[PDB]
């Protein structure tokens, strides 16, 4: 019997800062126990200061990103070159995904950018289109390894202030772009060590009011 | 949904400093029966692209006709069909990739794994993969089926990352490909000794080599091997 | 393309006339004379084989046609329109009756089906009415022998005897004097030949006259033996010789 | 999931949890399981996240179109039936929903409809829906009265979700409270279970089984 | 294109009349007269065949009176072929109703259905209307004995006594004069034949130029019998009433 | 299918087919609607050119669309059946989905919408019918009376008439109907409706039909004798 | 006869030009756009005194931020309004935002030329579409049955249009207040109307960013009419 | 005369009058100019207002990052045709990862317009288009007529009084073709060209509409104070 789905591995990570947002993802592409590519870009600039990644089955991932990029193009044509806000993009993606509710895009989608107040924004989707704005989200193969670390080191969960013994929580102070990139790199270094489908390279896209910047880092190739 | 009947095995390929090399054996298998011994699985498109195909041969022949038809269609009302508006490797690939994914989405796939090797207008090397699922990826070395498991490891020792491409000559690259084909003949039970090889260079163009054979094989050591353990005679 | 004539080409005029039906009847009037006579033990239908050229083989053109083993038809008017009606009539006898009830339709119901086809050409989009009047003779178990006329409008009437086409007015008067309710089939054939001679100009023989009967069952024409209940067709077309024999006793 | 809604003297109380799971994996603790269909209508969400989200924000579009066309607020009966008729068309296809449509109008008063992906549409006073519905039912049925204050009703709903959050492994995170009166719904805050449990335990004297 | 040849059968005149309906009614006015008379104990249907011949087989002939079911019959005035199309549709409608509700179709419901079909041909489709007017004679257990008429417009009305076809103006005046509410079937039979005898364009009214039918509760106990009169039976009733 | 554009604009900006449909309404028997303080009355003319009619079974001029709404009309009778049927279906469809019967305004808006659709659809001619739709909204004691016409426009009326000689009876209603004080009772409302028809009808015998609709699905049709008593009382006051 | 989509020798579609004549026979509708809002006003024109004038609905809400006035064969407008309302709500569903007034107008105008031998004829009604969005602020559009739409600072359509347009030419400036615009619509309506203008035979409405689209009460308009009379008698 | 009732009818001299009447609608439209060098291609369009309260009707539509057109005639027909071009440009990109050639875009418009001239029921398009673009063979300018005829040109003009601008370009041919690597000078030549078609009215800030595409210049439209530089 023909199986229309496959698993291309990989892992992605979105973090929303105070006036910035990052969307990271490893560059390894796989099937079963073989490496297809050590550098296959997974996070894409879609225009209008929005970055996107659809992790899971790469064919469905590429199809979805391609169709969203297309939706941005036609949004400009149909509405006098109006900038597609991140919240509007998110709702649009829900309809793209739910449109194939009974033959789903087998992907975990994450977009990142800035909201209309200039603050950092990350949105997260399931394969059939349910979505929610989030401060933090890891997706894909090693998501289970990364999310708990982010609950602890981004939202200061289960952390309290010394001397008070559980009475006073650690205050939720804001994180700089340099601080976030440190947490992203350590997340992927750790994920690479314990997950076989994570490695080769890490590509991070950073979104600010100035535009979209890229950073690349080597990961272990075993 | 179907099953593949007459099938072709590994297609292997890699980038080098001035272009790309691609190769595939000339066998059309019918299960374990090595039925057809003269099947060409590298199909050139113009003088700048070679499409290597593995998997179902009936579907390969269909794809071959689509590409032939693509050249005809591009020539229509196109005074620059042999110049600025000639078919690019990137155009040919994206077309195939579109078809492969559309067919899988109708639950009626073209049961193949395809590698499009070529050189672009600006001299850039093109090498990208697509299969029955519509999955696509690019890499300095690409291989299908058994080639993925056995050829890639050997070809990645020559070009391990992007920066190794300018350091790799056509002689070193071809040598690596020819060696990989020998290894696949040792170890793939659905391979043949006879194969075809294609080089697409940005300077010397398309060189298509037919009727190549695996040579310099090591078998002599077999004479010393006796029994499966304790047997001496 | 597409048939963009989805509207009626036959419409009521201020006077209440349906023009195309009237004009179709005019075409029937110009057509060669045909007639039908009903006897106690049979029915006869007859017409003239008006050959368009002496080089033409008039035997290949059949004006009198078998519809079922016990039903036959003849016409006056446009031959091609008749030919396609016979094709449709033969088919409808199977599709709307024989494939349902396992037997051939009775005369009146097959006539009803033909009439329906001719009515629809009078109301449907983008078509003209059929330019023929049919005379349908037939037999069935419960109704016995019968003879029907069918007009371009789709209207049909049962007749003891009648004529249509060129010299119908004179021929119907001739039949009124000769017809009675005690005629045997041979007597009806004799009267049919007498009536038809009046409307014919040139040669009058078996080769220029087409004549068929609905009479006794013909087991010799069945084609097989072994089933007692199947006794053969009541429709029989008279041969050129059989006509000439009765022209000597004329 | 644990979601509840109940009619009383002061209108309707709606209370939901916040957890979303994929197997044993906790996918989210911050899910909005209540949707604000308009200033007067609320919908709860249980079962498939996408199905509930998509079709309940769709419901808000249909309700808006109704009051544009009819120059009048849509009834809770009519709104709930639009959703139930829609999902009934998709019956068999595999939609997964358990929802309460909660509202207040002049002609109806406070009204709750349980709507279901099998096509079930039920009017009622009390409903609990989700994997932890049985736990919430225990607290509700023993403490429910018509003559509850808005303050006491709000607490009962909060406490009933807490009860389920504790016992049901697929419920938890936090509690979202809503209070529905004539003049629209009124949000009553997000309450983290990690803090609410220790607060309620201490103040109420309950959960003596657990050590704190 | 094709527009050039379109007669446009479904349009209003400047006066607000439907051309084709009006012309269809003109066609019907030349058809043989049909009369229906409703009594307390039954209904009569009488109709005149159009200029017949001595060679017409009358006993197997039917151009005027048709059976829709065991309880309902119709008299036709207009194109016979058009009428048979509608008659077969009506026969099916009656059977559909019987299959659905397991009860015989009420007369009015059948009449409304056929009338609605006629109406459709005047409003849409670009086809010519049916050049037919019906007299419906029927019985059901709600309203009892009922007479209706419908015409190409698709409009229908109920009657105590009514005529369609030729000379309706003269016929309706004669019926209006001699009709009474407490009338019986035997009296209605006589009235129908006397009316035709005076309005006919023929020299004399004979059995071979008539079709006749009665719907009576003159069936053994609480039930209804349809009687399509045979040629010999029409001849006898003509002698009985003193016309021949 | 037959796609021919029958309703089209003319150089002076008129759709003649729609206007000729109004002429068919002008030909139709007169229909009148009057709303009182707690009721609506629908009066209808019956042309006495047709006697020997069976009034038991003959299609009545006023039709119930639901138990709380009625519809009368002027124009082509056969056309009116199609609108009535559609309206009755929509009335049940509304109860099924909204769980509440139609408002008189909604039902009118639907019927008017159907009539409009037939003025710019290919292959069809407009309805030769104008309607008066009357009744009471569910759980509402305010009387409702609406009018529609072939073009598809509709509007609410304190009192209105349509059909032949409607110009005359509208003249009567415009001077006799006071908005500040409408017919307070059923009697007063019926009397004013009969009076208005008597300006046009001829004989007050079987030529006038009256249907009274009251709140909460209370609809009744008056008999010949009941109407005849109104006819008698009106003329006896007139002899002065 | 002749095609419905036929061109005249001058290069105009016969049917579109004829539908414009029908719009000239329609009741007057006026729109004025300001920086404080857009005002929409219409002549009701009841055919008889027995017709309850408050049932005449020639000003209509499309969304909270978009209103619409009509003139001509007003029955034709119902399907245009239905489409407009659906388009507005649908876009909010797909994009979680208000739709641009221009985009809404464009969507309505796409229906216009969908006629042939689709609907059998063009629409016999013109629309004044007024609204507000964040990108282009307060806007007023004139949507015709030709499929064309122009933006306007002020615009009059219907029987008294060219007389009203000439009056709007003189009176409009870029610093008009909302109150000044309200009176200006009432003034020009009163000028071109056959019958004497009052709160029962004329209707006002506006669209502001804060309160959205509002149809004015007959009591509220009556005061603005009284305010108008006094200020005209003031000189 | 008797042969202008529909598009499916030739006249006795072999003319299609409905097509010619559609051509007439273009001549009533406002003037627009197109011209190109080897590096850039420019559109200049005189926009038309209804009155002083009204806006000026937009004349230029973007089809892709590398292609767009200006219109003259029925604006809704230009919207239909530009929408078709947007889809065809987009199909080329999605399927073949290839920017649509300007010549091939012209061929597609020709064939779409032709079908409306040979079939019953339909009508010809009532608009003329000037398509500019930059593809793999450099800058291009096309002129589309609703008869179906598409023509590649160095420069041209369509609309009312377009003959004046067309003559100017015919004189300036050798000059403006050489304006390479200088967008502002190529626009100046276009603004000077369209000025030969003006009478009574002159180019104001909300009257003028300019568009440009080139080697390293995406198709961009200039309106309002962005064109005050060129007035
Ligand atoms: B609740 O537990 O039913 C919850 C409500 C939903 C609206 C968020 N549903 C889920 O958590 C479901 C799984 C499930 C668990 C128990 C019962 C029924 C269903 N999960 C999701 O819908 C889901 C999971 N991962 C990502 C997105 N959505
Ligand atoms: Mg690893």
């Amino acid at each position: 019997q023909f199986n229309p789905y496959g698993d291309n591995g990989g892992t992605i990570l979105g973090i929303a800062g105070e006036d910035f947002a990052v969307l990271a993802g490893d560059t390894r592409n796989i099937t079963d126990y073989s490496i297809n590519s050590r550098y296959e870009p997974k996070v894409f600039d879609c225009g209008d200061n929005i970055v996107m990644s659809a992790n899971g089955f790469a064919a469905d991932g590429d199809a979805l990103v391609k169709r969203f990029k297309n939706s941005v193009k036609w949004y400009h044509f149909d509405h006098n070159d109006k900038k597609l806000s991140i919240n509007s993009a998110a709702r649009n993606i829900q309809h793209l995904l739910y449109g194939k509710r009974f033959f789903p895009y087998y992907v975990h989608t994450i977009i990142a950018g800035l909201d209309e107040d200039g603050k950092g924004a990350v949105y997260s989707f399931d394969p059939v289109g349910s979505y929610e704005r989030e401060q933090c989200r890891a997706g894909g193969a090693a998501a289970s390894l990364i999310m708990p670390f982010l609950d602890n080191q981004v939202n200061f969960k289960n952390q309290y202030e010394p001397g008070t013994n559980g009475k006073v929580k650690k205050p939720l102070k804001y994180l700089s772009v340099e601080e976030v990139i440190k947490l992203v790199r350590d997340s992927f270094t750790s994920a690479t060590e314990r997950h076989i489908q994570v490695g080769d390279g890490l590509e991070i896209l950073i979104v600010t009011k100035d535009g979209v910047r890229k950073e690349f880092y080597e990961l272990k190739r075993d | 949904t179907q099953q593949p009947i007459v099938t072709g095995t590994s297609v292997i390929s890699m980038k080098y400093d001035n272009g790309v090399i691609i190769a595939a054996d000339n066998l059309g298998s019918y299960g374990s029966l090595l039925r057809f011994n003269g099947v060409e699985r590298l199909i050139p498109v113009g003088d700048n692209t070679v499409v290597g195909i593995s998997g179902d041969i009936s579907d390969m022949q269909h794809i071959e006709r689509l590409l032939k038809d693509l050249v005809t269609e591009n020539a229509y009302d196109n005074p620059l069909a042999d110049a600025e508006e000639a078919l690019e490797p990137s155009y040919i690939f994206e077309y195939l990739a579109t078809v492969m994914y559309q067919r899988r989405s109708k639950m009626n796939p073209l049961w193949n794994a395809i590698i499009v090797a070529g050189v672009q207008s600006n001299g850039d090397q093109f090498l990208r993969y697509v299969n029955l699922l519509g999955v696509t990826y690019s890499s300095p070395t690409l291989a299908t089926g058994f080639g993925a498991h056995m050829a890639n490891p050997l070809l990645r020792k020559v070009v391990d990352r992007e920066s190794d491409i300018p350091k790799t000559t056509v002689q070193v690259a071809e040598e690596a490909i020819v060696n990989a084909m020998r290894v696949l003949y040792y170890r793939d039970a659905r391979s043949s000794r006879n194969f075809s090889l294609a080089i697409i260079d940005k300077n010397t163009g398309l060189t298509f080599k037919k009727n190549l054979q695996v040579e310099n094989m090591k078998w002599d050591f077999a004479k010393d091997i006796k029994g499966y353990g304790t047997q001496k005679i | 393309m597409t048939d963009r004539y989805s509207f009626s080409l036959t419409t009521f005029s201020p006077s209440g006339k349906l023009g195309q039906i009237d004009y179709a009847l005019t075409a029937v009037k110009q057509g060669v004379t045909s007639l039908g006579i009903k006897a106690t033990n049979g029915v006869v239908i007859a017409t003239e084989k008006k050959s368009s050229s002496p080089l033409a083989m008039s035997e290949t053109l059949s004006k009198v046609s078998l519809l079922t083993p016990d039903i036959g038809a003849v016409y006056s008017g446009m031959g091609p329109d008749y030919r396609v009606l016979v094709d449709k009539s033969r088919k409808v006898a199977h599709t709307s009756y024989k494939r349902i009830y396992g037997e051939y339709p009775p005369t009146k119901l097959l006539v009803s089906e033909v009439a329906k086809i001719m009515q629809e050409a009078t109301q449907s989009g983008g078509v003209r009415p059929f330019g023929v009047s049919l005379l349908i003779a037939g037999h069935d178990e419960f109704n016995g022998f019968s003879l029907y006329q069918v007009d371009p409008s789709g209207s049909y009437f049962p007749w003891k005897a009648t004529a249509i086409g060129k010299g119908s007015v004179a021929a119907k008067t001739f039949l009124e004097k000769r017809w009675n309710d005690e005629l045997e089939l041979e007597d009806a054939i004799h009267i049919a030949l007498l009536t038809l001679k009046e409307s014919v100009e040139g040669e009058f023989n078996g080769d220029t006259i087409e004549l068929a009967i609905i009479g006794d069952e013909n087991p010799d024409l069945l084609g097989y033996t072994g089933i007692p209940t199947d006794k053969g067709p009541r429709f029989r077309k008279l041969t050129s010789q059989e006509i000439n024999d009765r022209l000597e006793a004329l | 999931t644990t979601t509840l809604a109940f009619r009383f003297q002061g209108g309707i109380i709606v209370a939901v949890d916040s957890r979303a799971t994929a197997g044993n994996w906790v996918a989210s603790q911050t899910v909005k399981k209540v949707i604000e269909i308009n200033p007067f209508l609320l919908g709860t969400m249980a079962g498939g996240s996408a199905d509930c989200q998509f079709w309940e924000t769709w419901l808000g579009s249909q309700c808006r179109l109704h009051e544009l066309r009819e120059k009048e607020r849509i009834s809770v009966a009519a709104a709930s039936k639009i959703l139930s008729n829609l999902v009934y068309q998709y019956k068999g296809a595999g939609l997964s929903m358990g929802t309460m449509i909660c509202g207040y109008t002049r002609k109806e008063g406070p009204t709750i409809y349980y709507v279901d992906s099998d096509g079930t549409r039920l009017k009622g006073d009390i409903f609990c829906v989700g994997s932890g519905q049985t736990f919430a039912y225990g607290v509700l049925d023993s403490n429910y009265k018509w003559d509850l204050s808005v303050e006491d009703a709000l607490y009962l709903g909060k406490r009933s979700i807490l009860a389920a959050a504790h016992r049901d492994a697929y419920s938890g995170g936090s509690v979202n409270l809503y209070h529905v009166t004539e003049d629209g719904w009124i949000y009553h805050g997000n309450h983290d279970v990690g803090e609410l449990f220790w607060k309620v335990k201490e103040e109420e004297g309950s959960f003596n089984n657990v050590i704190g | 294109g094709s527009r050039r040849y379109d007669s446009r059968t479904t349009i209003f005149s400047p006066e607000g009349r439907l051309y084709q309906v009006e012309y269809a009614l003109e066609s019907i006015s030349h058809a043989g007269t049909a009369i229906g008379i409703m009594a307390s104990d039954g209904i009569v249907l009488a109709a005149e065949r159009k200029v017949t011949s001595t060679l017409l087989e009358q006993d197997t002939s039917t151009e005027k009176l048709y059976k829709l079911n065991d309880k309902i019959a119709v008299a036709v005035a207009g194109l016979t072929a058009d009428a048979e199309i509608l008659i077969n549709t009506a026969r099916i409608h009656a059977q559909n109703y019987l299959k659905t509700y397991n009860e015989d179709i009420p007369v009015e419901i059948l009449v409304r259905r056929l009338s609605d079909i006629k109406q459709g041909y005047t409003q849409h489709g670009g086809l010519r209307p049916f050049g037919v007017s019906f007299i419906y004679a029927g019985y059901d257990d709600r309203y009892g004995y009922q007479l209706y008429t419908s015409n190409p417009s698709g409009n229908y009305t109920g009657w105590k006594a009514i005529s369609v076809g030729a000379n309706t103006s003269a016929a309706q005046t004669l019926l209006q004069m001699d009709y009474k509410d407490d009338m019986k079937v035997d009296d209605a039979i006589e009235l129908a034949l006397k009316t035709l005898s005076k309005t006919t364009d023929s020299s004399a009214l004979t059995y071979d130029r008539l079709e006749f039918a009665t719907i009576r509760k003159g069936a053994n106990d609480g039930e209804v019998y349809q009687k399509i009169f045979k040629p010999q039976e029409i001849k006898d009733i003509l002698v009985k009433t003193g016309i021949t | 299918g037959y796609d021919r554009a029958l309703s089209i604009f003319s150089p002076d900006g008129h759709i003649f087919q729609v206007e000729y449909a109004l002429e068919a309404v002008k030909r139709g028997t007169c229909a009148v609607g009057v709303k009182g303080k707690n009721c609506v009355v629908l009066g209808c003319e019956r042309r006495s050119t047709l006697k020997l009619q069976d009034t038991r079974i003959t299609p009545s001029k006023v039709s119930k669309i639901d138990s709380h709404v009625v519809l009368s009309f002027s124009g082509l009778n056969a056309d009116s059946r199609i609108l009535i049927e559609k309206a009755r279906v929509e009335a049940q469809s509304h109860r099924l989905t909204l769980e509440d019967p139609v408002t008189v305004e909604y039902l009118t808006r639907y019927v008017a919408g159907v009539q409009q659709r037939y003025t710019q659809s290919g292959g069809v001619r407009p309805f030769g019918v104008s309607t008066l739709i009357a009744g009471f909204d569910p759980r509402d004691d305010e009387p409702k009376l609406y009018q529609t016409e072939p073009s598809g426009i509709y509007s609410s009326w304190s009192a209105q008439t349509i059909g032949r000689n409607s110009k005359t009876v509208r003249e009567f209603l415009e001077k006799n109907y006071d908005r500040k004080e409408p017919p307070a009772t059923v009697e007063e409302c019926v009397k004013l409706t009969v009076r208005s028809l008597l300006e046009v009808v001829q004989t007050g015998a079987k030529n006038i039909e009256i249907t009274v609709v009251k709140p909460d699905s209370d609809i009744v049709a008056l008999s010949s004798e009941e109407i005849n008593q109104y006819v008698t009382q009106i003329e006896q006051e007139k002899q002065e | 006869d002749r095609g419905v989509s036929t061109f005249s020798p001058e290069g105009r579609l016969f049917q579109v030009e004829y539908s414009l004549e029908a719009i000239k026979l329609g009741s007057t509708a006026i729109g004025i756009a300001t920086k404080e809002g857009v005002v929409l006003g219409v002549e009701k024109r009841a055919t008889s005194p027995l017709l309850e004038s408050d049932s005449i609905e020639k000003i209509v809400e499309i969304d909270r931020h978009i209103g619409c006035a009509m003139s001509g064969l007003t029955a034709d407008a119902r399907s245009m309004i239905e489409h407009a309302r659906t388009a507005a709500v649908t876009h909010n569903l797909y994009y979680d935002e208000d739709i641009n007034v221009e985009s809404l107008t464009q969507s309505v105008c796409d229906l216009a030329l969908r006629f042939g031998e689709l609907m059998s004829r063009p629409f016999g009604v013109a629309l004044l579409i007024a609204g507000h969005d964040a990108d282009d602020g307060y806007q007023l559009f004139h949507a015709e049955p030709s499929g064309t739409f122009y933006r306007y600072n002020a615009k009059a359509i219907g029987s008294g249009s060219e007389g009203a347009q000439a009056e709007l030419l003189n009176e409009w400036h870029s610093s008009l207040t909302l109150k000044e615009a309200e009176l200006l619509v009432l003034k020009i309506l009163k000028q071109v109307m056959e019958e004497k203008l009052d709160e029962n035979n004329a209707q006002l409405s506006c669209i502001t960013k804060q309160d959205g689209f509002k149809i004015y009460d007959n009591e509220k308009t009556a005061e603005l009419i009284k305010e108008l009379k006094e200020k005209e008698a003031a000189e | 005369n008797n042969y202008d009732g529909d598009t499916v009818t030739f006249s006795p001299t072999g003319r299609l009058f409905q097509v010619e009447y559609a051509l007439e609608a273009i001549k009533q439209g406002s003037v627009t100019v197109g011209l190109r060098s080897n590096t850039h291609a420019v559109l200049v369009a005189l926009k038309r207002n209804a009155d002083e309260l009204s806006s000026y009707q937009k004349k230029i539509i973007k089809c892709d990052e590398h292609m767009g057109l200006s219109l003259a005639g029925l604006a809704p027909d230009a919207r239909v045709l530009s929408n078709y071009l947007r889809q065809q440009c987009n199909y080329s990109s999605l399927v073949f990862n290839r920017k649509l050639a300007v010549e091939r875009a012209g061929h597609l418009l020709c064939d779409k317009a032709q079908k409306n001239t040979q079939s019953y029921g339909g009508r010809p398009y009532g608009v003329g288009l000037l398509i500019i673009g930059y593809d793999k063979s450099g800058a291009h300018l096309l002129e589309f007529q609703p008869s179906g005829n598409v023509t590649e040109l160095y420069g041209t003009a369509i609309g009312a009084r377009s003959q004046g601008a067309k003559t100017y370009l015919e004189r300036t041919l050798d000059t403006f073709i050489k304006i390479d690597g200088n967008p502002d000078e190529l626009i100046k030549a276009g603004v000077e060209a369209i000025s030969q078609s003006l009478r009574d009215e002159s180019l104001t800030v909300d009257n003028l509409s300019i568009a440009i595409v080139g080697k390293d210049t995406p198709f961009t439209i200039y309106d309002g104070e962005a064109v005050a530089k060129y007035i």
